[PDB]
RNA sequence: UCUAUAUGUCAGCGUGU
DNA sequence: CCACCACGCGGGCGGTAGCGTGCTTTTTTCGATCTTCC
DNA sequence: GGAAGATCGAAAAAAGCACACGCTGACCCGCGTGGTGG
């Protein structure tokens, strides 16, 4: 049902949607969205689990 | 009126600035700069 | 393609913001007016940037993101109306370049 | 304690009490949604007179 | 009552409830 | 003629991004549908 | 057969969260920019 609900169908569209949700009012750029997604949870300095 | 927003001395030569005084100062500064910009024949985007 | 954007700059760090922006290789613009006055007993024609705390930049958002410019040292914040940042048409820049008050 | 002052604004500014306190007085009077009201007030979209 | 001694929130609390 | 002392207005801070994150009740609006018609 | 109103769940915004008293600390612009008078 969740797969049916969402309109995104590719990795680039998902990254663009994630960037728009994270930072509203900014131009959606593929490299910027990729960097934001990488730094959200897969960056040592930005994200750290004790 | 100033008495409703006074500047009480702090026994050390300083004055405790009230929040209303700061807001009025900010508004006056913005009005003055907007007047200067309008008198400068500035374009539409900047004055907007 | 490269577009024109307007930025509020913090009072006093307009110069260092300009150097930082030139370090990132983007086009910058700010009106310039020279006025003659007495300083320390001598008359000098000192330059003063018209419309203080305002910068215009020609830059391409794809090659360099807007948030990177927003985080540049010495720059206060992008001038924006609504969610999206404001866009300065080329005619405004044309007038500003030929603006000689 | 009684004498007040006045500041002559170079441009008109809408009172925030009559604009944001639901229901919006300006929006109700003009019969327009609040969204376009805040858009035009805060310089986002033109409006025809 | 101008005769003295003529700041406020915040944070931490505690007391009576 | 140059190093310590005012100083005077924007102000989100600081940075070449992101910061947050344990309530309930009421009111307003919005998207998605629906459903009923002329 | 398309439109209008309509409605219904869901999302977003605003306001409130008892009283009284006693005590402690921390100020109540920082910083690039003159500017000065040694």
């Amino acid at each position: 049902e969740t797969l049916r609900v969402d309109p995104t169908n590719d990795r680039l569209s998902a990254l663009v949607e994630i960037y728009r949700m994270m930072r509203p009012g900014e131009p959606p750029t593929r490299e910027a969205a990729e960097s934001l997604f990488e730094n959200l949870f897969f960056s040592e300095d930005r994200y750290d689990l004790s | 009126p100033p008495d409703l927003r006074p500047l009480v001395p702090l026994d050390g030569g300083r004055f405790a600035t009230s929040d209303l005084n700061d807001l009025y100062r900010r508004v006056i500064n913005r009005n003055n700069r907007l007047k200067r910009l309008l008198d400068l024949a500035a374009p539409d985007i900047i004055v907007r | 393609m490269q577009s024109w954007y307007l930025l509020y700059c913090k009072r006093g760090q307009l110069q260092r913001a300009q150097e930082h922006l030139e370090r990132q290789a983007v086009n910058c613009l700010a009106p310039m007016i020279t006025l003659e006055k007495i300083v320390r007993g001598k008359r000098t024609a000192v330059s003063e940037p018209l419309f203080p705390n305002y910068l215009f930049v020609e830059f391409d958002p794809e090659v360099i993101h807007t948030t990177t410019i927003n985080a540049t040292r010495g720059v206060s914040h992008f001038v924006r109306f609504g969610a999206s940042p404001a866009i300065v048409p080329s005619a405004v820049i044309h007038q500003l370049s030929v603006y000689k008050p | 304690r009684e004498r007040m002052g006045h500041i002559e604004l170079a441009s008109p500014t809408a009172h925030i009490w009559f604009l944001k306190s639901l229901p919006s007085r300006i929006g109700l009077l003009l019969d327009m949604p609040l969204r376009d009201i805040e858009r035009v007030l805060y310089f986002e979209s033109y409006v025809v007179i």
